[PDB]
């Protein structure tokens, strides 16, 4: 259209015209030029000439419409009528509203966690503090690690949000919170589409006092194939800059070489590092392993402290340290290495309190626990049960019983929003001691089992598996190290080997190569070289690490291939995210395109849409909230486009949405009639 | 100087005052009743509030403290009355 | 079968259900004539350390094979056992593992493995309570229809002291009575 | 007699 404006003053005129076109609300037009026209000193001045657009350079450096509620539109329409994506179509159900407590943001800033004593002395005064503690210092899991267990991670930065002011006074006792990496990076920007970035910094704002803890791998930090060591300082620097305070490190064959690089860095930026050995075999059966011994256990921590880690870590991921394997394991480390000890276990066997009770007794200093709501099976013990089950015994949990409740509740509730991706585990697996299958395993390798059609041979594939660990040696069960004995064990009964078969037909599985090259680390068993041969056939078995056969990442070029690609400006955690992730981050920043900012709605409005004649408010942030019902759609028109009948602040609008579900020769009665 | 203005009005005059206030660079706070929830002047401003789903509608456009209450909680430097409701209410002036 | 209720590590949970009104319900139990004293844990009630001290009592003060039942409601019902295993139990109350949990006896798998490297011996067949799990998981499955709402450990039973599912059955009635949002009042009724 | 008639790939 055309807008006219009047004031006393050029500048009112002006200001009037400016405010009349955001204002202005058509939803791909002239309006952010013409108002940079206006917001132009140079025209305001009155003097001009018919080269006033093209003298001037940024006027058209137009800042992108505020498209907003019309994309916001086009997503709860796009569900709506299409679904989500692993989620059974049905109509938006109907959960409990959940009242979620709060915490003055005053009050919690009144808070010192053990945020403030890193802000006071040093990531080595944080950890010689936490051996002065007689009582248990808990890490809580619930924003990562149990939600990854229990419901394939899909945990959304909202559900997050929503309660991190009472999860800031509960836990305001807590060492730390685990709440990043691990399958969070990865899950967030593709599943869900949303940055794990703002995840981090809103937290971090959020909760102010207690420490920020994530799963580091050494090999390649939240990546997924190798990466060159450039790279993981770049990462660690900028997680460090938002917020992470705890980083844990493990390599998934317990090799301490590959956990240097990912050492370096954090020592660098001075946060805490957590080396840590993944637990396998059993500490009691002499008969087992000859390799995973209590010596083996102590010589790593020795060798855990002289690299300079400042706590000492245990990862139980498979639920194979027993209750009595914790008494000595943590006891014998106790006494021979001078950290604290953070052990971590999953609750498989329906242990896993049994397995920290007696930690504590031994005296580890710090476990992980995670909301009783979200606790058990392939998840942390329960820390609310964990709570009461010391009392009488000497040593007390440090933690604010009454607000985990509270905690626990809410958690309830949200968790009902994600019973689409609840894990099939009903029960606790007991012969996790044999084959040895990390958390979701025995149940992820059963339905790919399923595809070949060996789903009602599953003990010779369980079996498979225990033959396969110790076919490569002893080894660790992590991933990746747990995906290569995986697809190792359905090869052989899918065409029917065994052990000296596989070697001695050998010359007649991607990822088993991939592991036999080292691409993955070094075992603690080597190779066997038979064995090896056999498998890649010959080409180059890596020498050492992976990460220095690879060539440093230039950042300058990432950077200028996104903001070319991308509107402008390109912060440093764009950049690594692409070098991390590059699919992911491109198809994550197309589907910012469409859709805005989709953290912020609802997690049901998220899932489903909306159902017709319901109205949502959505928490654009800090008072600003819009509302939107939802009156019809209707029946596709000559296309597959439908309209959806609209309410949105007040003003009625409508979107048309993509519904997925001679000449001629046509037939009414059963007769071939031709145009 | 004036970061951000609530208006204690609603309908045409209040629609009016968020006027001028963007013109100026002025974040703009609204409030409602529960029986103004579908108003036009509660979707022209930057932020809204009910000001107490207790009051009734208006009360809630003439409780002095009720108001103050989201100004503060808002962070407001000024309040514009409009005209008739408070606009000449010495007391809440005061 | 003396019914447990309360708390014997809080003195002032109860004036009465006190450790010594068990030693002294054992006692005319035995003089009753019973050949086994069994202790029924309706609610999951009898913490680690209070099974250590309940049983290490009455092991002495009563001349009966001691035979322990739980539910494993609170998520600490193994921890209660291997306590009373410690302190000198006979029979203890277990479901095979699918069958297992929260409501239900605690698992005799895991308390089989628990028992690793600790003095007793739980005296079974691990490889056959495998397979009779492997069984139960799926026909249980049969079932689903009639699954408690109880998906988690609950550790507020140490309040109000419900028994095996009635946090569950009760909040069903509560909001078929106009209460169930308000159900913090009645988790302080039914405590009161 | 015959008859004549998630999202995740
Ligand atoms: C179906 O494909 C349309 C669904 C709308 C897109 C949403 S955004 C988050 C989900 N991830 C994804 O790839 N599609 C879903
Ligand atoms: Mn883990
Ligand atoms: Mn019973």
């Amino acid at each position: 259209v055309k807008l006219s404006t009047h004031a006393i003053s050029f500048k009112q005129a002006e200001e009037k015209m400016v405010r009349s076109l955001r204002e202005m609300r058509i939803r791909k037009t002239n309006i952010p030029f013409l108002i940079n026209v206006m917001k132009n000193k140079k025209f305001t001045s009155g003097d001009y000439t018919t080269k006033f657009i093209e003298e001037t350079p940024e006027l058209f450096d137009i800042q992108p419409s505020l498209d907003r509620g019309t994309k916001t539109l086009e997503y709860i329409g796009n569900v709506t009528i299409n679904g989500f994506p692993n989620v059974e179509k049905r109509p938006k159900p109907d959960y409990e509203l959940a009242s979620i407590p709060t915490v003055s943001s005053s009050k919690i800033a009144s808070f010192s966690g053990t945020k403030q004593l890193l802000d006071e002395v040093g990531p080595k005064g944080v950890a010689e503090w936490v051996k002065k503690q007689d009582d248990v210092l808990l890490t809580d899991t619930t924003f990562r690690d149990a939600h990854q267990s229990l419901l394939a991670t899909r945990v959304r930065t909202k559900d997050m949000i929503n309660i991190a002011s009472k999860t800031a006074d509960v836990f305001k006792d807590g060492f730390s919170l685990e709440m990043w990496g691990g399958a969070t990076f990865d899950v967030a920007y593709n599943f869900l589409k949303e940055n794990p970035w703002e995840r981090l910094e809103r937290l971090r704002k959020a909760i102010p006092n207690v420490l920020f803890q994530m799963l580091l791998r050494a090999s390649n930090a939240v990546g997924y194939k190798n990466y060159p060591d450039n790279v993981i300082h770049k990462f660690v620097q900028e997680s460090a800059k938002a917020g992470i305070d705890v980083f844990r490190i493990f390599d998934s064959l317990n090799w301490v070489d590959q956990m240097k690089v990912a050492n370096e860095a954090v020592q660098e930026a001075g946060k805490i590092s957590e080396g840590t050995i993944c637990y396998t075999g059993d500490i009691l059966n002499p008969e087992r392993s000859n390799i995973y011994t209590l010596e083996y256990y102590v010589k790593l921590a020795k060798e855990l402290e002289r690299e300079g880690f400042h706590i000492l870590a245990i990862k139980d991921m498979a639920g194979l340290l027993k209750p009595k394997a914790a008494y000595e394991l943590i006891g014998e480390l106790k006494s021979a290495v001078d950290l604290p000890i953070h052990l971590h276990t999953h609750d498989t066997s329906g242990n896993g309190l049994l397995t920290y009770k007696q930690a504590i007794d031994a005296g580890v200093d710090i476990i992980d626990t995670a909301v009783a709501s979200m606790s058990g099976l392939t998840s942390q013990p329960s820390a609310n049960s964990l709570y009461y089950a010391l009392n009488g015994f000497p040593r007390h949990l440090r933690t604010d019983i009454e607000g985990m409740e509270s905690l626990s509740h809410y958690w309830s509730t949200v968790r009902t929003y994600y019973s689409d991706f609840e894990s099939d585990i009903k029960s606790p697996n007991t012969e996790i001691y044999q084959h040895e299958m990390p958390g979701g395993q025995y149940s992820n390798l059963s339905q790919q089992a399923k595809s070949l059609g060996l789903g009602e041979r599953f003990d010779e594939v369980k079996d498979m598996y225990r033959r396969v660990n110790f076919l490569f040696g002893d080894i660790v069960k992590v991933t990746p190290s747990s995906k290569v004995v995986g697809d190792m064990a359905l090869y052989m009964v899918q065409n029917d080997l065994d052990e000296q078969s596989v070697i001695t037909d050998g010359y007649k599985p991607e990822s088993v190569v991939s592991f036999f090259k080292g691409e993955i680390g070094q075992p603690v068993n080597g190779f066997n070289k038979d064995l090896q041969a056999v498998i890649l056939k010959g080409q180059e078995a890596l020498t050492a690490r992976p990460g220095e056969y690879l060539e440093p990442v230039d950042f300058e070029k990432v950077r200028e291939l996104l903001e070319e690609e991308q509107q402008g400006p390109v912060t440093e955690q764009d950049i690594i995210s692409y070098v991390l992730y590059p699919k992911v981050y491109e198809q994550y920043i197309q589907t910012r395109n469409q859709y805005g900012n989709l953290s912020l709605l609802d997690t049901p409005t998220f899932f489903f849409g909306m159902r017709n004649g319901e109205t949502v408010e959505i928490e654009i942030d800090k008072g600003k909230r819009l509302i939107i019902k939802l009156e019809t759609i209707s029946e596709p028109d000559e296309n597959g486009n439908r309209t959806i009948y609209y309410a949105m602040n007040g003003q009625a609008r409508r979107i048309y949405i993509k519904d997925e579900n001679p000449l001629l020769i046509t037939e009414a009665m059963k007769m071939e009639t031709t145009i | 100087q004036i970061k951000k203005l609530l208006v204690a009005n609603r309908g045409e005059i209040a629609i009016r005052i968020f006027a001028a206030a963007a013109e100026l660079d002025i974040s703009t706070v609204a409030i409602y009743s529960n029986e103004d929830k579908s108003s036009l002047h509660r979707y022209k401003a930057d932020e809204s509030y009910l000001v107490g789903s207790d009051l009734g509608p208006a009360e809630s456009y003439l409780n002095i403290e009720r108001i103050i209450d989201v100004a503060k909680q808002a962070n407001v430097d000024a309040i514009h009355p409009g005209y008739g409701f408070l606009s000449e209410n010495e007391q809440f002036a005061r």
